[PDB]
């Protein structure tokens, strides 16, 4: 199990790491966080008591590196960093243990749900879509745009997601505008699958980050990403029986973590009531379909 | 975005634009069957696409073997629609090519969008105007030349005969649609009101009668009249 140690904590904020959060006040004894599961990625988020406004938050993976979390007052956020120093950083960790100025993550032994919320995304692919290759950590926020919204602005600091466009000629064949538009099983399976993801895997993982980006940061560009992803599927007739098995299973997850009193900003009416009851795929989604009906029947 | 008598001169200016109306792409006979069940029997269709300014009609005349072994036939003329469009679009040198396509139905905003995704500088337009052109098959002679056709077909027509040597644009596609709007409501009236005078002929090369200026208004005041009388008839009022 891996920690990340924290300087201080100088101003007031509210911390998040995967799903759970905390409330640190100001010059509080804090010290950071322990008992890390190993194997998953994580993502550690930051919301300030004073400005409500930039969440913002750090993606890892403790397998990459010493990671510590130390405020910069210049820049006036909680910035990560990773200890070169193996030794310094088991010195400074052991410490904090032994005073207790640490919060254990929190995790049920009957509760995966971490897992499933990040069971194909990996930290490789996460660097690819926020490039700033200098650190092994994806440092990402509520205000960040993607590749695709700064078409329709500065480059260095977007989020590079695999643009999808129902109405585009990468999406549309010469020749077969009406089959490839209301069955974009060419567009998903030769021009996305085969083509760009190369396989389900990495299709399924940038989904899951982008739903994540969503949630945690209220990341409008994210939140876009996701339902686009999800689209592409439930309007292609042709998908193999596992990746819809495996949709199922992941919106199942993403619709159960869900804020119950975010339904309003996070879910795409008109996306949903669309996979669900009139596209190709209205009868493959049954966890999905269960939970949405029972706990949000008022968006369909 | 969309069209309204807001930007109504917009249709008259000098970029190239053309009207779409697919009302009249898929026509069926509805009809009892021996075991009297209902089928549908298609009858050939056409595509009215017009230059307002120049009174230019791209008549595609849609022949009934387009629609033979398909299936979901009222979306299939949508698309069909788009691609006749497309094509007309391809066939013309690039300073024949309309600047704006304006399709009289929302429904046809994405099938024609998607056919035209290789010309990123013309915009499709919905209009929110109530254009009549859907009664342009009460025009005689654009029956004859669909309900004759043996194969699929295109016919340059001009709607404004003769008219823009007298008179603008303008007033020309206003008269179009005052007579539409006329067969529309009563086609029974409107065409007894256009050919109750035998010594007025239509042109051989014409669709409307050969009126002149004075005959027009008078015309004009008495389609004016019964688009009146039937909607105080309509509604009791």
């Amino acid at each position: 199990m891996n920690t990340v140690p924290f300087t201080s904590a100088p101003i007031e904020v509210t911390i998040g790491i995967d799903q759970y959060s905390f409330n640190v006040k100001e010059n509080q004894p804090f010290h950071g966080i322990k008992d890390i599961p190993i194997g998953h990625v994580h993502v550690i988020h930051f919301q300030h008591a004073d400005n409500s406004s930039m969440r913002y938050g750090y993606w890892f993976d403790c397998r990459m590196g010493n990671f510590y979390i130390q405020y910069d007052p210049k820049d006036g956020l909680y910035k990560m960093m990773e200890e070169r120093d193996g030794a310094k950083f088991e010195n400074i960790v052991h410490n904090f243990k032994e005073r207790q100025m640490m919060v254990s993550y929190p995790k049920i032994d009957e509760d995966d749900t971490w897992y499933n919320l990040t069971e194909f995304v990996q930290m490789d692919k996460i660097r690819k879509i926020v490039r700033k290759d200098e650190n092994q950590f994806s440092y990402v926020d509520s205000s960040m745009t993607t590749v695709q919204e700064n078409e329709l602005s500065d480059p260095a600091h977007s989020l590079n997601y695999t643009v999808i466009n129902f109405k585009s000629r990468e999406a549309i064949r010469p020749g077969h505008e009406m089959e490839d538009f209301l069955d974009k099983s060419y567009y998903l399976n030769t021009v996305m699958l085969q083509g760009i993801f190369k396989n389900s895997s990495n299709y399924f993982g940038e989904l899951q980050f982008a739903f994540l980006n969503a949630m945690f940061f209220g990341n409008y560009g994210s939140s876009l990403q996701w339902h686009a992803m999800i689209e592409l599927i439930c309007s292609s007739a042709t998908v193999p029986k596992h990746m819809l098995d495996k949709l199922d299973e992941i919106l199942y997850y993403q619709i159960k973590t869900l804020p119950e009193q975010y339904s309003d900003i996070l879910l795409n009416e008109r996306v949903w009531n669309i996979c669900l009851y009139s596209s190709f795929q209205k009868n493959s989604l049954h966890n999905t379909e269960k939970i949405m009906e029972n706990k949000y029947p008022e968006l369909l | 975005g969309a069209m309204n008598s807001s930007n109504y001169a917009e249709l008259f200016n000098n970029d190239i634009k053309l009207f779409v109306d697919d009302t009249n792409v898929y026509r069926v006979t509805v009809h009892k069957t021996f075991e009297g069940n209902v089928a549908t029997k298609a009858i050939n269709g056409c595509i009215f696409t017009l230059n307002p300014k120049t009174g230019h009609l791209f008549l595609k005349i849609i022949h009934t073997s387009v629609w033979a072994g398909q299936k979901r036939l009222s979306q299939l003329a949508k698309w069909k629609t788009a691609e006749e469009v497309s094509a007309l679009v391809r066939s013309l040198p690039k300073e024949e090519q309309p600047k704006q396509i304006i399709v009289t139905r929302k429904a046809m905003l994405d099938p024609l969008e998607v056919h035209m995704l290789d010309f990123p500088n013309i915009a499709i337009r919905p209009t929110e105007l109530r254009l009549p052109f859907s009664a342009a098959m009460s025009i005689d002679k654009l029956s004859d030349v669909v309900m004759k056709a043996t194969e699929p077909q295109m016919v340059l027509f001009n709607i404004y005969d003769d008219w823009l040597d007298r008179i603008s644009s303008y007033t020309a596609f206003s008269r179009l649609t005052l007579l539409l709007r006329a067969l529309k409501t009563n086609e029974e009236s409107a065409k007894m009101i256009l050919l109750s005078d035998p010594t007025i002929t239509i042109k051989s090369y014409h669709l409307w009668p050969s009126f002149t200026d004075e005959q027009w208004i008078t015309i004009e005041s008495q389609m004016r009249d019964l688009i009146l009388t039937e909607y105080g008839r309509k509604y009791n009022v």
